[PDB]
């Protein structure tokens, strides 16, 4: 009864590329050192205005449509920073060192070290997107991966339909590096290798929803209520 | 009102 | 190495001859339970069982090729993750239950007893639901605790060897699906639906380590020496 | 030495 399955890999990824959320910006205030309070201020505002979006970008995700109201919200509860992060990983990819939170918010470790408790995370964004420029991974790879982190991660606290939508996702994953050249064995070497790096980017989300309930408690930052709300999800 | 994001997912364009 | 001269066959034999045994707990049948006592009984297992662990530990290929301070991080990093693998696993014919021991089958209600714990009982159970609708063999089982082991801290040089054999795990998965009768559509698609359990066992373990981290502060349960270093690794 | 060190040491 969904649309998506009817879909062919080429179409999924021609949906993907086409459901992308825009690259947003932060302040343009050059004022330097940034303070504790700046800095989560900066990022707390980007993250805020990047959800709107990712909203967006959800309802565009081949079978996201088709599930209730109240499972939409589930799975997006659930994966939100993660796919914030993964999207930061994926623009930092050609900035070896660096986070490209936006073009105008590239910051270096040291800077991590701006808010306390956060240099930590820093260094697992910055090893993961390490990892993906290591593994030369591609945007179309990439669309299949973030679209996987929103109809998985919350799945099992809940499914049929999102299990079909996800094994679509497969094939297409698969696809896509069958058209690179890759051999049958590389095609389910690479695969795993992408699907394990998910397990690193739920830890790294777990973390920084920890680090992000303490700014709240410790009132270092003004969090908008949609962020509030998203935080609260998880308890 | 009851949650910002009900109303994100009703009104997504 | 001689990890990677293994074929698929080898693994898994070398990997099921590994199988650290089925522990018993310290449950008196008669004694009420209580928050302490309950948790001093799944604590007292857990640290049982780690001594087993790392001793399976030296049995998985590659993993003795490491050196002594690569293995002691693979294991603070993965502990919780293959305790809670093999208890899901352990409780895959016991709808409804977990299966800590042979002798100490719990439910979600007998979790109450422990505050906070019912929220990952509930994950566990929901994690054992999904290996039984998947049909989760003894043969994939030992493949994915060995990846755990090897993936959950290799991103926190000779980690090309990690990522070598970790391939080889994925070869030998496939080759479990292809003898089973699968396709190679249905080959793909399984190896991606076990590997993005693995996120959910990240979860859990993080959510299992806060929660740990709660009755060690409230002075709740003695936890052992060994149990108490495990923990304070992941601070 | 840490304890896991030593139990993966012996
Ligand atoms: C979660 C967090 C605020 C949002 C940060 C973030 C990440 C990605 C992104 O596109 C926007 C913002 C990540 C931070 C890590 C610690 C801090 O609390
Ligand atoms: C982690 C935990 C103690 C260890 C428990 C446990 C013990 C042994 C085992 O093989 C699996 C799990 C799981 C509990 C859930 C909450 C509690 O803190």
């Amino acid at each position: 009864n969904s649309l998506a399955l009817s879909l062919t890999a080429d179409q999924m990824v021609s949906a993907l590329l086409d459901a992308e959320p825009p690259i947003l910006y932060s302040e343009y205030d050059p004022t330097r050192p940034f303070s504790e309070a700046s800095m989560m201020g900066l990022l707390t505002n980007l993250a805020d205005r990047e959800l709107v979006h990712m909203i967006n970008w959800a309802k565009r995700v081949p079978g996201f449509v088709d599930l209730t109201l109240h499972d939409q919200v589930h799975l997006l509860e659930c994966a939100w920073l993660e796919i914030l992060m993964i999207g930061l990983v994926w623009r930092s990819m050609e900035h070896p060192g660096k986070l490209l939170f936006a073009p105008n918010l590239l910051l270096d470790r040291n800077q991590g070290k701006c808010v306390e408790g956060m240099v930590e995370i820093f260094d697992m964004l910055l090893a993961t997107s390490s990892r993906f420029r290591m593994m030369n991974l591609q945007g179309e790879e990439f669309v299949c991966l973030k679209s996987i982190i929103l109809l998985n991660s919350g799945v099992y606290t809940f499914k049929d339909h999102i299990h079909r939508v996800l094994d679509k996702i497969t094939d297409t994953l698969i696809h896509l590096m069958a058209k690179a050249g890759l051999t049958l064995q590389q095609q389910h070497q690479r695969l795993a290798q992408l699907l394990l790096i998910l397990s690193h980017i739920r830890h790294m989300s777990n973390k920084g929803m920890e680090h992000l309930y303490s700014m709240k408690c410790k009132n270092v930052v003004p969090l908008s209520d949609l962020l509030l709300e998203m935080l609260d999800a998880h308890r | 009102k009851h949650k910002i994001l009900h109303r994100l997912l009703q009104d997504s364009s």
